């Protein structure tokens, strides 16, 4: 088996694609090396490594298109997707770099034992950082299962308290971006009365069956299981 | 005074506008914060063409400082 | 860490000495332009008491000292006090040896080229330094400035001078000196504190209302107004504790004492007011750099550390200069510090280190090098 | 001893405004900043760079002005211009010149009807600027 | 293996954070080289190799190989005393990968992360010297001699992973067990530097929960690490109840979170903080205009200066109020 | 007011490049440098203060009016193609210059110091996205008629391809920065020097000779090049007619 | 997407906006497609006089609901008054020229439109009291 042939499978599993030799055991729920014998017990364990990376873009890809999906996401959930969208796509984008350099160091033909030719352990370097990204991203997507509105919210708000300063600055990025449409609902109903809440994920209730004898009273609600937790509980008193 | 801070915000947020677009064309690393501070300073009556020399020596000791921190670091 | 054997700073105030550190922000040592010596040699000998303190070392030992001023209205008086006075700050307060850092000297306006050349000779000889320079005070506040023409106003204790500089130099024909500063205004307060029904009559109870003053007087952007408030309501009327407990209540003098600055009769001085001074001093000046120097008059010294001078000057310079002319008073908050500040600011530039006086250039020179070197 | 250098457009500008209004720079800031406005965006692509069009151009005008004669030394001095080698541009500055040429006659006071012809020119827009 | 310590230090690190947050010899001597570069290569990557093969880790123990017996003596030998720099390495990983959880707290996910790029700077030294070998430019003793400053390295960071993992040193704890390994790397200068960049890197959320409470009196510390701890104090009863729970029973020292640089200042640290608690309780709105970073230096005591300053601004606001 | 002293610390402290995360070195260094830079803003400040007037700066434009100077820059940006741009900057320091009540009393000196500051401000610009409605010229309400002429057309064009030919060129700066780390000499490069490789004997001499001698291994040669193959000087012609000599180490 | 539906939307508005505007500040309704929320029946103006139905101020012009566009439903009833009563003026023979024309713009976030529909309504409702008195 030419080690090409391995570049080629690992290329297509950072695409999500099976290689011809390396293929998703979906009962691993993860890329197997087919068990052609000529396939080195470390280059095999280099091959899980990758398949690895290539399970997590498959569950991220599960989750986009999961939730691409679902219009009862609404439209904080739609907006927390599409900053998710654009991370893979950086991911993507960095991935394709990677894959025009394998592209390069194929095409070369040379074995150059230069330190900058592609080995499967400088791909692995190269893929490192993204590694770590995309495993940080898949708790984020693990912790999220599950969570919608304001209960997304408080979940992005739990990982934006990673410890790990890459992972900081990315969740502060996504939870700021993801805020944006949030807080700008939540933000127009408590100060302007507007509830653009198709899927009510705005902290603020209404009840439009509330008469104006109890408007005051009871006319607008307070949402508390959307109440992001980047808002304290007397702030929320206050907004509502 | 308030309505000469509103006035003074207001001319800050153009001044940073201005500058902005000047700086862009300029290619040579003025900030806003440090542009408000000579600002305040200008105000003071400092020469602009000595306030000009000053940043033009301000970033290449810039330009220097940022050499020697890489090679310390 | 690189000992860069830094320059001396002396900020040689009307009414107190400052001294430090070449591109210090402040001088390192700073203490009334005073040396004592003991009042009774017999007594406190066997204490160890030196026959004469300098500076702090004076004040702590003014109970047992005759203390005696080397500079009196700003003006030198005693050379060899002075050179006391300056030997025992460098080796005490400073701890340096000043034979092995070069000396910037600071000097009042008009100081005479015969006293600089005595300064001089004394510095070369006995203190053996490197190199020196003489400078004068409100010159290297306007330095401070960042201007090289303009009007430096450096009011201390004894002394107020008005220097008129043009492209870096000063126009002595436009320089102007007031013999009125913190001195004269503390004895103005200290006679309406006495007329308010609080007694101050010691050297200490005079450096008490010196101390009131320099807390609770002001001036007045208007005299007559502050006054009138005063008069009017009590809200330009303050209450002073005496350290014993005494309550006295100041009222218009508050700003009547500062007031001496715009109207110097309100304090009994016969000198012209801050307006009068400015005018003079710009009208002495070239007409083509009134302007600036109106644009860049500078405040220094302790004397202008008075609430509201600035508003005070802006207003009289607007009264007294031509209404085309553009008048900037600029009062550093530091002003009470200034020409240390522009002391240490001059001293810190690379192109002044040859311009130092240095002790093989006295050798060659002598004392008249101060009236021959130093232009 | 000025060599001939490239300043800036504001620079001329600048004179050109001085020396046409007689005034300071400051006094002409209104106009200046509406002629800067309208110069700083016009690039002729469509000009065609021929000197034989220019010239046939002033001797049609000449001729309407009944000054043959003037035509004919307008064809030398363009000829003498030709021999020397100082302009490049010499088309610019021909329409230039008959842009702001002023008819003596509009000799006399006025002239006679404006009736544009199609003659005109050509138009460059041809080529990919 | 130190991935499964590292584990656990994350679910207790979790649990803090959760009471905080109320919210051979038949081959030819130049191939057998050649096959014991690709094997040694691979296993600096965690991989086994075709002749040598790692053993499986039985518990907390360093990770063992099994190397083919028909392998030259000397060359056993040799690849025996490079293994231990790859056993270290897999033990490294291990425990970074694990204690690199959320769960793990800030302190301890970010000398993790320090840990990850110093394992990535140390795959790229392998990747480099592979690609040598690769260029048939790595000779077995090149590679010993420009592994064994790099081996003494990773021994000794093994050796403080495997000491803060038995100590399950958690915070204040965790900055003191650093503080003190920097002491233990005194007479190893670059050791001493690579401490010092991973105490200051563990310190900047430590330095930063110090700066909130000093500045601020406010304890932002999400894990519970800062060496003062708030009790939940019932204010009603802090002014009814005979005891200061305002003043003593809201905010409690965590005598184990106090780092050993900072103990000599923790009770000024401790003041400012209960002054600043007070006067925000108090109903006084305290904008601290002397807070700035806080960042931990070896050599200069600049931070307890710092607190000094801000022990000193706390009184003097504190004693404003009061009269 | 603050000290210009005060106000030239602050404008210090501002310009006073972000720390590299290098602890302990970098905070003397920053001290020190602060220093050092005041002394040099210092000396900048007052180039002119005890410069000779032969060193008479151009007269020309100094008294120009600053309104003069940002029309030369609009009509630089229109040449430049900036054309809304200049459009925009003009309209921007018309307000600015007429805004009636300038809370600064420098505000004409700031202007000038603006001028005074032009190609001093900070630069890759991101191409300004094409706004859906900017672009939409058969979108309008009063769309004056107009030829097929696509001249706006080819300039779109160009614009996206500058903005595909920007991203591949990224794409290609940042590879060959990667293989380029990727690729440095075996053991070169470490962030820690030293600490995992065998330190570099550039500083000691004691050190240096070590190293070029090997330790001391080395007798007549000295290198700084591992991949050396270590030859002996060659036996001399004359050693079979005049012997073999006892080579004299050279006196320097 | 957003920015994109902005634009599209405030396209799509440019021509129903300058219906609006027509509508508002003529009366006159020039929809080939009937796509204005309002729509004109053809009463007859001998028998709205006539009948005790006011088919000239009902039946002339008639609400579309169906195109009645969702971010000016709010406003709708005012932009009907508004036509009846430019329609009005128009079938009383006074030529009333609406002072406060102005091109209406969609926008997302301000509803600057319904405030400019305000101003309108309140100067024909002026126009047409006056009018009455």
């Amino acid at each position: 088996i030419t080690e090409a042939a391995l570049v080629r499978d690992i290329l297509y599993v950072f695409q999500g694609i099976d290689g011809k030799n390396i293929k998703m055991n979906n009962t691993e729920n993860c890329y197997k090396v087919e068990g052609k014998a000529n396939l080195s017990r470390s280059l095999r364990d280099t091959a899980v490594r990758l398949s690895e990376l290539g399970w997590l873009h498959n569950k991220i890809r599960r989750y986009t298109d999961q939730r691409s999906l679902d219009r009862s996401f609404g439209l904080v959930g739609q907006s927390f997707c599409a900053a998710l969208h654009q991370e893979l796509r950086e991911y993507y984008r960095l991935l394709s770099v990677l894959h025009s350099q394998l592209q390069l160091e194929d095409d070369q033909g040379v074995n150059l034992g230069l330190e900058s030719s592609l080995t499967l352990r400088r791909l692995l370097v190269w893929t490192y950082d993204p590694k770590i990204r995309l495993k940080t991203l898949a708790a984020l997507v693990d912790h999220c299962q599950g969570r919608k509105g304001g209960e997304l919210a408080s979940a992005v708000h739990a990982y934006t308290k990673t410890g790990d300063p890459y992972m900081r600055s990315l969740v502060q990025h996504i939870l700021s971006l993801v805020s944006h449409p949030v807080l700008s609902f939540l933000y127009r109903w408590i100060y302007d009365g507007e509830l653009e809440d198709t899927y009510h994920e705005f902290f603020v209730a209404s009840d439009p069956t509330v008469k104006t004898d109890r408007l005051w009273h009871d006319k607008y609600t307070l949402r508390k299981s959307m109440i992001p937790s980047f808002m304290t509980m007397d702030q929320s008193r206050k907004v509502l | 005074a308030a309505a000469a801070a509103a006035a003074n915000l207001n001319a800050v947020r153009e001044t940073m506008d201005v500058l902005l677009e000047i700086s862009r064309i300029l290619n040579t690393g003025l900030d806003m914060e440090t542009l408000s501070i000579c600002v305040r300073l200008c105000e003071q009556g400092i020469n602009p063409e000595a306030l000009s020399s000053v940043i033009k020596e301000l970033r290449k000791a810039t330009e220097a400082l940022k050499a020697a921190e890489n090679m310390t670091s | 860490m690189d000992d860069d054997i830094a320059a001396l700073v002396v900020d040689n105030g009307s009414g107190m000495c400052k001294a430090g550190f070449a591109g210090d922000d402040a001088p390192r040592a700073v203490f009334p332009s005073i040396v004592g010596r003991p009042r009774h040699q017999g007594v406190m000998v066997g204490m160890g008491q030196k026959d004469s303190y300098v500076g702090d070392e004076a004040q702590s030992k003014r109970g047992i000292l005759t203390l005696k001023y080397p500079i009196e209205h700003g003006i030198v008086t005693n050379w060899d006090d002075m050179e006391k006075i300056w030997h025992h700050t460098f080796y005490n307060e400073l701890r340096v040896a000043p034979e092995e850092h070069p000396v910037l000297l600071t000097e009042a306006p008009l100081n005479p080229k015969a006293n600089r050349e005595k300064m001089t000779q004394i510095m070369f000889e006995t203190f053996n330094t490197p190199a020196m320079y003489v400078a004068i005070q409100a010159v290297l506040s306007l330095y401070a400035s960042g201007r090289t023409t303009g009007i430096v106003m450096d009011s201390g204790d004894g002394v107020t001078h008005t220097v008129p500089i043009y492209e870096g130099y000063a126009l002595p024909h436009a320089i102007l000196r007031l013999d009125l500063a913190g001195r004269d205004l503390t004895d103005y307060l200290m006679k309406i504190l006495t007329e308010r029904g609080y007694s101050f009559t010691t050297t200490a109870e005079r450096e008490i209302v010196r101390d009131i003053k320099e807390k609770l007087c002001y001036v007045a952007l208007d005299f007559e107004q502050e006054m009138a408030t005063a008069a009017s309501s009590s809200s330009l009327e303050k209450s002073y504790e005496l350290p014993d407990g005494q309550v006295i209540t100041i009222g218009n003098e508050r700003f009547r004492c500062p007031e001496a600055l715009f109207q110097p009769s309100f304090l009994g001085m016969e000198s012209c007011g801050i307006h009068e001074t400015t005018f003079n001093s710009i009208m002495k000046c070239d007409v083509d750099i009134r302007k600036d120097l109106y644009a860049n008059t500078v405040l220094s010294g302790g004397t202008t550390m008075y609430p509201g001078i600035a508003d005070r000057m802006q207003k009289e310079i607007t009264a007294l200069a031509p209404s085309t002319m553009k008048i900037k008073i600029i009062a550093p908050p530091e002003r009470k510090y200034s020409v240390w500040i522009g002391g240490s600011i001059l001293a810190s530039l690379s192109t002044f280190q040859q311009m130092w006086i240095s002790k093989q250039e006295y050798d060659e020179s002598g004392p008249s090098i101060v009236h021959r070197k130093c232009f | 001893m000025a060599t001939p250098d490239q300043k800036s457009p504001n620079v001329l500008l600048q004179n050109l405004c001085c020396r046409i209004l007689g005034r300071s720079e400051a006094d002409v800031a209104q106009q200046f900043q509406y002629a800067v406005r309208v110069i700083g965006s016009n690039f002729a692509p469509t000009v065609e760079r021929d000197e034989f069009l220019v010239a046939e151009k002033i001797k049609k005008e000449l001729i309407r002005q009944r000054r043959e004669a003037d035509a004919a030394l307008f064809s030398e001095l363009h000829r003498k211009l030709h021999s020397q080698g100082v302009l490049k541009n010499k088309w610019s500055i021909l329409y230039l010149l008959l842009s702001l040429s002023e008819d003596p006659r509009r000799q006399p006071s006025k002239v006679s009807s404006y009736a544009t012809l199609f003659a005109q020119a050509l138009p460059r827009d041809a080529h990919s600027t | 293996s130190t991935l499964q310590q590292s584990l656990e230090l994350k679910r207790k690190m979790l649990r803090d954070k959760q009471n905080k947050k109320n919210s051979p010899g038949t081959l030819p001597l130049a191939s057998q080289e050649s096959a014991v570069v690709e094997d040694l290569l691979y296993v600096l990557v965690g991989v086994d190799g075709r002749y040598v093969s790692a053993q499986p880790l039985a518990g907390r123990q360093s990770r063992t190989f099994l190397v083919d017996p028909n392998l030259d003596l000397s060359i056993r030998e040799l690849v025996h005393r490079i293994l231990p720099v790859a056993a270290s390495y897999s033990a490294v990983t291990r425990f970074i990968e694990e204690k690199s959880s959320f769960e793990y707290g800030q302190v301890n996910h970010a000398l993790a992360a320090a840990m990850r790029t110093l394992v990535k700077e140390h795959l790229i030294l392998v990747s480099q010297l592979e690609q040598l070998h690769r260029q048939g430019l790595l000779s077995l003793q090149k590679l010993w001699f420009y592994i064994q400053p790099a081996m003494r390295t990773m021994d000794i960071l093994a050796s403080l992973a495997t000491s803060v993992d038995k100590g399950e040193c958690l915070g204040g704890s965790t900055l003191s067990l650093l503080h003190d390994r920097s002491f233990s790397y005194t007479g190893d200068s670059q050791a001493q530097e690579l401490c010092l960049y991973l105490t200051k890197a563990a310190s900047a959320p430590y330095f930063e929960v110090l700066e909130k409470w000093i500045y601020r009196g406010i304890i932002h510390d999400p894990y519970s690490e800062f060496m003062v701890e708030e009790h939940e104090l019932r204010k009603e009863r802090i002014q009814e109840d005979y005891n200061d729970k305002y003043w003593d029973q809201r905010y409690t020292i965590v005598q184990q979170q106090i780092p050993s640089f900072l103990q000599k200042m923790a009770d000024k640290i401790l003041s400012t903080g209960k002054y600043l608690n007070v006067v925000r309780e108090c109903g006084h709105d305290v904008t601290c205009p002397v807070a700035k970073e806080i960042i931990y230096t070896l050599k200069e005591r600049a931070y307890v200066e710092q607190i000094e300053k801000a022990f000193n601004y706390a009184s003097k606001v504190l004693l404003d109020f009061l009269m | 007011m603050a000290s210009i002293t005060q106000l030239f610390d602050d404008l210090c402290e501002a310009l006073l490049p972000a720390a590299k995360t290098h602890l302990g070195q970098r905070s003397v260094n920053r001290k020190r440098a602060k220093r050092s830079l005041k002394k040099v803003a210092y000396n900048a400040l007052f180039t002119n203060l005890f410069q000779d007037e032969t060193q008479q700066l151009q007269p020309d434009m100094s008294k120009l009016p600053a309104r003069n100077k940002i029309l030369m820059l609009s009509f630089d940006l229109r040449v430049g193609g900036l054309g809304p741009k200049a459009d925009r900057l003009e309209e921007l320091v018309e307000e600015l210059e007429a805004a009636p009540c300038c809370p600064l009393l420098e505000v004409g000196s700031v202007l000038d110091l603006l001028v005074q500051l032009a190609g001093s401000g900070p630069p890759q610009v991101l191409p300004r996205k094409r706004d859906y409605f900017l672009n939409n010229k058969h979108v309008g309400r009063n769309v004056p008629y107009s030829g097929y002429d696509c001249d706006d057309l080819s300039v779109f064009e160009m614009d996206v391809q500058s903005l595909i030919s920007r991203e591949e060129c990224l794409c290609h700066s940042m590879i060959q920065e990667t293989l380029q780390v990727m690729e440095a000499a075996p053991g070169t490069g470490l962030p820690t020097v030293g600490l995992f490789s065998f330190g570099d004997p550039c500083g000691d001499r004691f050190e240096r000779d070590t190293r070029v001698s090997l330790f001391g291994a080395l007798v007549h040669s000295r290198t700084y090049d591992m991949d050396v193959r270590l030859g002996l000087p060659p036996v001399p012609d004359n050693a079979d007619l005049s012997g073999l000599a006892i080579k004299v180490p050279p006196s320097v």
